[PDB]
RNA sequence: UUGAUUUUUCAGGCCAACCAUCGAAAGGGAAUCCGGUUAAAAUUCCGGAACUUGGAUAUGGAUUCUUCACGGCAACGUAACU
RNA sequence: GUUUUUUUACUUAUUCAAUGAAGCGGAGCUGGAGGUCAAACUCCACGUUCUAGCAUUAAGCC
């Protein structure tokens, strides 16, 4: 399906496409609260691999942490 | 050793400013449309004393341009401003004592006070009694004005920054001696807890770098590096020179 | 395309409908009975010599009352228990922690007769 | 008549109070509004790589209308339609018959990203429509390249919500046709010819075209005056 | 906030700069006095005489056909007096 | 053709400041100039300054 393509694409973090996406999304995430609810996973294939299912009762939160 | 008095001041416990009797902060108006493009007229309602301040303040009333309502402003009074006087603030305001003008609109040699460092900060420079700022020159291509500050420094400011024409009132306070510990006591009673001052050489070594010894003396050079750390900066901090000043500067 | 006109620069929370609760089960199955009825408000007469002097003279009945009751409840309680009307109720929390009420009856009543009927004189 | 005078108000500086103008340009919007507007701006300001910049050119109104005209004749079963087909099949099997007989082979649109990707990889898709507004974009960013390698005609259409209502869902990332009826082969062929000119035949030259780099209105004003000064 | 409508629903309109809350039995603050009375309470009880606040509401008055009162040069006066 | 140094351009990252996010940017009317010589090419303004009053809930026109 598409999840295999997403898996292989997310491994190219230094390609121009992924660098652009990371820049835009990092700015967006940095604009919102330190902890905020995410309406959906930004990486559905990664979330699936870790146990997520698109069912009621599964919840995604986003958080930034100081490096 | 022990935390010295220098260091204790920053925690702000007994060293905060005594502000109960103060009469509001002295600021220019916010830069609004009227001051950017034309002028707005206000009237001096009161000239009042501000405890802790040497300069009197002026309470000036303005109409609100956008709603039916009266706006009061607290200005630093220049000498000659009187109650009932009309005050003009804006780009097109005339060159009269008490008027608020952009620095670019004032000719060379103009004396001005409560001058803005940056455009719209509502006044930073030349605010104490008897002081003022001199306009030295204009650089219209860069939209910059060159001024002379009370300390003697020369500075470049945007020509859109404002100032109030004239000299800050109350000048000449320091020409009369205080004469008494009690006068100094009443002076700082409405300023902050900075008085009296115990000399460092009169303390013990725990209290100060100057403390101790079988005579009172500093014992090492009183000139301290700018790169020294808190607890060491007592004396003459990063002095370029010392001793009686002789000749020109 | 068709854009709102806004005469203020302040954006405010819009007005949305607030529904009243319609629970699918009531939270408390049995409502509590009256927690201060008249019999719990009036504990007992006080019949010390000082109290009965106030009965004989000032048309005043003296009672121990529940510590939680106020003057309105005490007035209503004596009305419901003894069918008398209080001109006023003066209250007092005693040094032992109980409440005492000085109730003066209106001129339509004789406190001594009411005290004889209640049974402590 | 003499009692109805004209009393013009004077709205200059220092004069009468300003009238209630339209200040929508100066409104302090809530934070989520500002965030979603600046997200769009920031995607416009930066240089967009060609893989993402592909999705900026979508089917025009006319060709998209024609595509959704054909594609609406092949909508999937609604819940009620499936219910009736199922009761009819139950009748057939409570008789001697079976379900295959009474119901014809379906010819419907194909949706679902994994399903459509696997249909393309098997060269079973005749036409794929890709929504231009998928977020996260990596869900379909590879799809034009996949369709190119498989030789499957594709078009970047506008509306995951439109594709959704086509197949009775809220949104749909993609929609595909594996087959159509004999009466529609002509219009599908014409549709494919029209969209192949902008998408699958241009794919290799779009691989070299960056997007974005667009400044704001005030910045474009400064550039224009510089361009007239030397003029 | 009204216009009311009962229908406990509406119809509008006016604004939202500021305002969680705690912080004084000597600061700020609605209104009570005198005489008498107990073994022990009283500006708290008894007798008499008031006052303040909140509410309801009737009579009398005042006002209006020059509609929202008159007088005094004026300072200002008055039982009222949108 | 990819690379280091210097310099300087940009604005969206980031940083500082103001506001009850009220008039920003560009264009255009209206005038006044610059003697024009092609017709508007450049410039500048565009409702408030004897006075300790008043300005709020739009008149008017189609
Ligand atoms: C030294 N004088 C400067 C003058 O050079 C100029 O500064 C610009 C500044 O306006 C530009 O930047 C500005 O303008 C851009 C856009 C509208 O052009 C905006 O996107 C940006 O937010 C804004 N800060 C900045 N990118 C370069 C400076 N030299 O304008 C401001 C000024 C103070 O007069
Ligand atoms: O630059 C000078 C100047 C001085 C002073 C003064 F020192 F008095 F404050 N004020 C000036 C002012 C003034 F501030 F507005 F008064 C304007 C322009 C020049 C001034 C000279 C003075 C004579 C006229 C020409 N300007």
């Amino acid at each position: 399906g598409a999840y295999k393509y997403l898996e292989e694409l997310q491994r190219k973090k230094q390609s121009d496409v992924m660098r652009f996406l990371y820049r835009v999304r990092c700015w967006e995430y940095r604009q919102k609260n330190v902890i905020h609810r995410a309406s959906r996973p930004s990486r559905p294939d990664k979330a699936r691999r870790l146990g997520y299912k698109a069912k009621q009762g599964f919840v995604i939160y986003r958080i930034r942490v100081r490096r | 050793g022990r935390v010295i008095r220098n260091q204790r001041k920053g925690a702000g416990s007994i060293f905060t400013s005594h502000t109960r009797l103060r009469k509001g902060a002295a600021k220019l108006r916010t830069l609004d449309y009227a001051e950017r493009h034309g002028y707005i007229r206000g009237v001096v309602k009161q000239i009042i004393h501000d405890p802790g301040r040497g300069a009197p303040l002026a309470k000036v009333a303005f109409r609100d341009p956008y709603k039916y309502k009266l706006r009061e402003e607290t200005f630093i009074a220049n000498e000659g401003v009187y109650t009932g006087q009309f005050i003009y603030a804006g780009k097109k305001a005339s060159l009269n004592v008490g008027n608020i003008l952009p620095l670019g609109a004032c000719p060379e040699g103009t004396i001005v006070s409560n001058v803005e460092e940056k455009v719209g900060d509502r006044g930073a420079l030349g605010r104490t009694s008897g002081n003022y700022v001199i306009i030295i020159g204009h650089n219209p291509d860069e939209n910059k004005t060159r001024v002379k500050l009370p300390s003697g420094a020369k500075k470049i400011i945007s020509s859109d920054a404002r100032g109030v024409i004239g000299v800050v009132a109350g000048g000449g306070r320091i020409d009369k001696p205080l004469l008494k510990a009690g006068r100094a006591f009443h002076k700082y009673k409405v300023k902050r807890n900075s008085w009296p001052k115990t000399r460092g050489v009169a303390m013990n070594p725990v209290d100060h770098p100057h403390g101790g010894g079988n005579h009172q003396h500093i014992g090492k050079a009183s000139t301290i590096s700018r790169g020294a750390v808190s607890g060491q900066k007592a004396g003459l901090i990063a002095a370029r020179r010392t001793g009686l000043l002789r000749g020109t500067q | 395309k068709a854009l709102k006109v806004r005469t203020s620069t302040t954006f405010r929370l819009p007005k949305t409908l607030k529904l009243t609760r319609s629970p699918k089960y009531q939270r408390k199955s049995v409502p509590h009975y009256n927690r201060l009825d008249a019999h719990k408000i009036i504990v007992a007469p006080i019949a010390t010599e000082t109290a009965m002097k106030k009965v004989e003279d000032g048309n005043t009945l003296v009672f121990q009352v529940d510590i939680k009751s106020n003057k309105h409840q005490i007035k209503s309680a004596v009305k419901e228990l003894y069918d008398v009307d209080a001109l006023y109720v003066n209250t007092l929390i005693r040094p032992n922690g109980t409440k005492k009420a000085y109730i003066r009856l209106t001129s339509d009543y004789d406190a001594l007769d009411i005290a004889n009927r209640i049974g402590y004189i | 008549n003499p009692l109805f005078e004209s009393t013009p108000k004077n709205f200059g500086i220092g004069q009468s109070i300003q009238p209630k103008r339209n200040l929508s340009r100066f409104v302090k919007w809530p934070e989520y509004v500002r965030l979603q507007r600046q997200k769009k701006i920031l995607s416009l300001r930066l240089k967009v790589p060609p893989s993402i910049a592909q999705f900026s050119q979508t089917l025009d109104k006319n060709t998209a209308a024609q595509a959704f005209k054909l594609l609406n004749k092949y909508r999937p079963e609604t819940s009620a339609e499936k219910k009736e087909r199922l009761t009819k099949e139950a009748a057939a099997i409570a008789e001697g018959k079976t379900a295959k007989d009474v119901s014809p082979k379906p010819v419907v649109v194909k949706y679902g990203l994994n399903h459509v990707v696997s249909l393309i990889e098997n060269k079973k898709a005749k036409l794929v429509l890709i929504a231009n507004d998928v977020d996260p974009i990596e869900l379909v960013v590879f799809l034009p390249a996949l369709c190119k390698k498989m030789g499957v005609p594709y078009a970047i259409v506008k509306g995951k919500a439109r594709l959704g209502t086509l197949v009775h869902k809220k949104t749909s990332a993609v929609a595909a046709l594996t087959e159509v009826n004999s009466a529609d082969e002509a219009e599908l062929s014409k549709l494919i010819s029209t969209i192949n000119a902008n998408y699958i035949e241009k794919y290799e030259e779009n691989r070299k075209h960056w997007g974005g780099g667009i400044m704001g209105s005030k910045a474009n004003d400064k550039i224009a005056k510089k361009a007239k000064a030397a003029a």
